[PDB]
């Protein structure tokens, strides 16, 4: 569970140099997929690297499992999150996939035997023990996510946040990495915020933040967020098929329904209409 | 003009730590063409595509690109000329910006085939507006900016070179959806307008339905089926086989199949979709 | 620190990189390292230079194929030194790099020679001193320029900048 | 890295650490030889060394072509100038290029017979008591370990580099020295950014993930001395003891 209260970041001179959050405030819930969207350039970049010791903001509050985000204690606090990062080229370390997948279980001055089969018990969780052996340059990226996703399974954490990540990925390495995101839930009852702009993702979520210039603009549940039309685009969101498809209605002199609609469910609003 | 004449690309020489990443591809794209090549990673595509512009000669076959031809005998100084016929924007190309201005970084290409200075800074002016940047970018250093600014100023810099043709591997990989948007709809105004033709890698199969007029299939070091959309997007099954699928709207589209909605082309875009379905509620 | 550590590990494998490279005709062609040990000179030395350039200097040696001796990585940590002393917390200056690259010319040439004079070969000192003393006499100039305009260059500014 | 550490299964081929210091010891053996019965055995274990390493043809010869340079220098500077040469001279040679060789050929065969991961694991061994003279070992171990995983990222990014900047003029090695070298501007500056990029993207990724201190924290990556370690040593040792006698 995190709490986020009246929470502003600038850095530099003299309101640019990265994007500001100003008095953003949102709770989480234990369990829930957490989606936060945005355009380019509004804080929800900031926003994922304050819930980390990244960023030192000097208003507002960060609270993670009863701990209060602050210096002397950001440690206590990263320990219960593990963060998954846009680009998968680099936050690597390790010259092998093993001794990456381990250097998370060596900082906390674990030793010995309890890693081997906790690394291997990890790499098998996110379907990746045939690769334990392998240099981080001779692999895919939608696997190198992966690697870094057993780095913290490892570490087995309360919360995952995941700050665009399928963002640089091929189609697989995006729908590969999302459903072992999402098998995990169903066992390990984990927190999971992600920033995005990937509609699968923001699909797959509990509660859309939308975060517009610098501030907690809207919330709401996904389906309701994609009702927002073409208007999705700028917000930071691609479009639904269905919605695609209406927008093309509407420019064709057709007015089809307001509410989402699912593909089964437009496919019933289609035949019926032409039954 | 591209022809493709029963080109194949081996690695290393005849010594035998030697793998062939292109066996035989024979291609044509016509002026003014939109290639979409597509297919798994390693099929053979920045293989196909780095021939181009000679950065490979092929190991046997012959390319013909307008009034140039490569052959596996094809020398190197001989072929200068090609780089600024052809144009690569390679993937993430903000990666070789490095003049101090964005202005300077512009006007290198042009300068590197001649091109007196002060001329090749006029025209990195004009590029910039075109690629979508207020002159304030122009004393700018590149290190200043956005990784989608700096994207801007790259393709900037290599449309500066005023190519024939534009080759765009995955120009919009790692972008916002409207980043994605607005990059993809610059090309397509730039092929429009100035009579372009562009060779497109992705696997982005929308995009392909959207903007190309012939697509490429690459398993394997092979290329198997060329067509227009429509022939490459026939056989959802083949193209499954092959690590690949058909456009979003194409698989809706057999849902309302199976409800007995039946159409004359299948679609491969909304509006397309939306065409048939507005003339089906035309008489209803 | 940390990313004053990472920084200077991937330096480190920079300085590998250009270390298999070399610009020239025949065999006579000079490696670029220098720019690589001036720069983690100037930002980071010379505490943190000798060490690691110890550590690149065996590292590398051992990596490529040549014999370990320990007075090369000798060698190798005076010339971190004195560019720090030199180039460190220091404005750049004409002077400060031209008396850096001399002060370690005149020992790239010197203590470098007896190194293989000694015991490592038997090779004549006063004989291969000239030829030493003729070769880096010439790269010299380069080093000279080129460390200048690495330093001064608005890219080393930008992320000095960054490391502060 | 540098194609180098063939694998080689027949060949015995372990305990890295010892041919650290195998390989360390080696130099101060053959300066310490002085006669001539004494330089059968400094052959003897060197040749069974080579042999028993199963590392093939001319990759030793391959070795010694940088050092060609001196090799000749020598050999006829010592035959000349000892221009009258001696019958004793010749001998002399006799020495020196067998010298040479033997420097040369052993370094290589370490080079060859050791995954540059396997040595920098068997270094920081080596090193490790160096913390009694408050050397940061284990920091120094870390910031070699991140250089040695991106050696290849960057050589694989200088080749995009390169390839873009011929994909828009600029000839790498042509038309001058100058010329040749201006060009590599366009090189540098961008590999340079790239690499510090990489550098914080790394290092706010490690913190992020547990991290504060080189020290206080585990080894994952182990090495087990065994049988070998401890004979192919003694089989140095029982050389070296000839070598006194």
């Amino acid at each position: 569970e995190n709490i986020i209260s009246v929470d502003h970041l600038t850095y530099q001179y003299d309101e640019n140099q990265a994007p500001a959050l100003t008095d953003v405030s949102f709770t989480v819930h234990a369990g829930e997929w957490l989606a936060i969207v945005g355009h380019n350039g509004s804080g929800k970049s900031t926003l994922a690297k304050s819930l980390d010791g990244l960023l030192p903001f000097t208003q507002g509050s960060v609270t993670v499992g009863g701990i209060t985000l602050t210096p002397e204690t950001v440690w206590q606090v990263r320990e219960q999150i593990g963060m998954i990062f846009q680009n998968p080229d680099n936050q690597f370390v390790g010259a092998t996939v093993e001794d990456d997948v381990a250097f998370g279980l060596e900082n906390r001055q674990i030793s010995r035997d309890e890693m081997v089969p906790r690394v291997q018990a990890a790499l098998a969780q996110v379907g990746m023990t045939s690769f334990a052996q392998r240099e981080p340059s001779s692999l895919s990226g939608g696997q190198k996510q992966r690697v870094a996703l057993a780095g913290i399974v490892a570490i087995a954490p309360k919360i995952l946040i995941l700050d665009e990540a399928t963002s640089m990925l091929d189609p697989q390495g995006r729908i590969e990495m999302l459903a072992i995101v999402r098998q995990l839930r169903q066992q390990q009852n984990l927190t999971v915020i992600s920033i995005t702009h990937d509609i699968d993702e923001a699909a797959s979520a509990d509660r859309v933040l939308v975060i517009d210039d610098g501030r907690l603009v809207d919330e709401a549940v996904p389906s309701q967020i994609f009702e927002r039309g073409t208007q999705l685009v700028e917000m930071g969101l691609d479009l639904p098929f269905t919605e695609k498809l209406k927008a093309a209605l509407r420019q064709r002199g057709i007015t089809p329904p307001t509410t989402y609609q699912t593909a089964a469910e437009m496919e019933e609003w289609l035949w019926q209409s032409l039954s | 003009a591209i022809a493709f004449e029963h080109v194949t690309y081996t690695y290393q020489a005849g010594t035998p730590m030697a793998h062939t990443a292109l066996t035989d591809v024979s291609l044509t794209v016509p002026d003014r063409g939109y290639l979409a090549i597509i297919g798994h990673t390693g099929s053979g595509k920045s293989t196909l595509i780095q021939q181009l512009n000679a950065l490979l000669k092929p190991t046997s076959g012959t390319i013909k690109i307008d009034e140039f031809t490569i052959t596996p005998e094809t020398t190197n100084a001989a072929l200068k000329p090609l780089r600024q016929h052809v144009g690569m924007v390679f993937q993430f190309p903000e990666n070789q910006l490095f003049e101090e201005t964005v202005r300077q970084d512009i006007a290198f290409g042009p300068k590197n085939f001649g091109m007196a200075d002060a001329d090749a800074l006029a025209l990195a002016d004009e590029m910039l507006t075109t690629v979508g940047l207020d002159q304030s970018y122009a004393e700018r250093s590149p290190f200043e900016l956005s990784g989608g600014q700096m994207r801007r100023v790259a393709i900037a810099g290599v449309l500066a070179m005023q190519p024939k043709v534009l080759v765009l591997d995955e120009p919009t990989a790692g972008l916002d959806p409207q980043g994605r948007q607005e990059m993809m709809r610059l090309f397509a105004r730039l092929h429009q307008e100035q009579g372009l033709t562009i060779v497109l890698v992705t696997h982005q199969m929308e995009d392909v339905a959207q903007y190309a007029e012939q697509v490429a299939v690459m398993h394997e070091g092979r290329l198997m089926k060329f067509g227009t959309p429509a022939d490459v997007f026939s056989n959802r099954e083949w193209l499954q086989d092959h690590q690949l699928d058909v456009p979003q709207a194409a698989q809706f589209a057999r849902r309302l199949r199976d409800r007995g909605l039946t159409f004359p082309k299948q679609p491969l875009t909304a509006d397309q979709l939306a065409d048939y379905l507005a003339q089906q509620w035309a008489q209803r | 620190d940390t990313l004053s550590m990472v920084t200077m590990g991937v330096l480190m494998a920079l300085q590998l990189v250009i270390s298999r490279f070399s610009v020239g005709n025949n065999f006579i062609k000079v490696s670029f390292t220098f720019l690589i040990v001036a720069l983690i000179a100037k930002w980071f030395g010379p505490w943190w230079g000798m060490l690691t350039a110890a550590v690149v200097d065996v590292i590398g040696t051992l990596m490529t194929g040549g014999p370990f001796f320990i007075g090369f990585t000798v060698s190798a940590v005076l010339g971190s030194l004195i560019y720090a002393v030199f180039l460190y917390r220091q404005p750049v200056s004409w002077w400060r790099v031209i008396g850096a690259s001399v002060l370690i010319a005149l020992l790239v040439n010197t203590l470098l020679n007896t190194l293989w004079v000694t015991i490592m070969y038997q090779t004549p000192f006063w004989s291969l001193l000239p030829v030493r003393a003729l070769k880096e006499l010439i790269v010299t100039p380069v080093q000279i320029v080129l460390v200048y305009l690495l330093l001064k260059s608005q890219v080393i500014q930008m992320i000095q900048a960054r490391l502060n | 890295f540098g194609r180098y550490l063939p694998l080689d299964s027949v060949v015995h081929r372990l305990d890295p650490r010892a041919k650290l210091m195998l390989s360390f010891c080696y130099i101060i053996v053959v300066f310490l030889a002085n006669n001539i019965w004494s330089y059968a055995i400094l052959i003897a274990f060197t040749v069974g060394a080579i042999l028993s390493s199963k590392i093939s043809l001319g990759f030793f010869l391959k070795g010694i072509r940088p050092l060609l340079w001196l090799i000749v220098f020598t050999v006829v500077l010592q035959l000349l100038f000892s221009i009258n040469v001696t019958q004793d001279g010749l001998i002399n040679a006799g020495y020196i290029f067998v010298r040479f060789l033997l420097i040369i050929m052993m370094s290589t065969l370490l080079t060859l017979s050791t995954q540059p991961l396997d040595i920098a694991t068997g270094l920081a061994s080596l090193m490790k008591p160096l913390r009694w003279v408050k050397v940061p070992v284990d920091t120094l171990a870390m910031m070699l370990s991140i250089a040695l995983r991106f050696v290849p990222t960057l050589m694989d990014e200088a080749t995009k580099i390169m390839n873009a900047q011929r994909a828009r003029g600029v000839d790498f090695g042509e038309g001058g020295l100058f010329k040749q070298a201006k060009s590599l501007i366009p090189l540098m500056v961008p590999l340079f950014m790239s690499a510090f990029n990489r550098a914080e993207d790394l290092s706010t990724a490690m913190e992020a993930r547990g991290y504060q201190d080189s020290e206080h924290r585990s080894q994952y990556r182990i090495l087990t001395w065994q049988r070998r370690d401890t004979v192919t040593w003694l089989l140095f040792l029982l050389g070296f003891v000839a070598i006194l006698i």
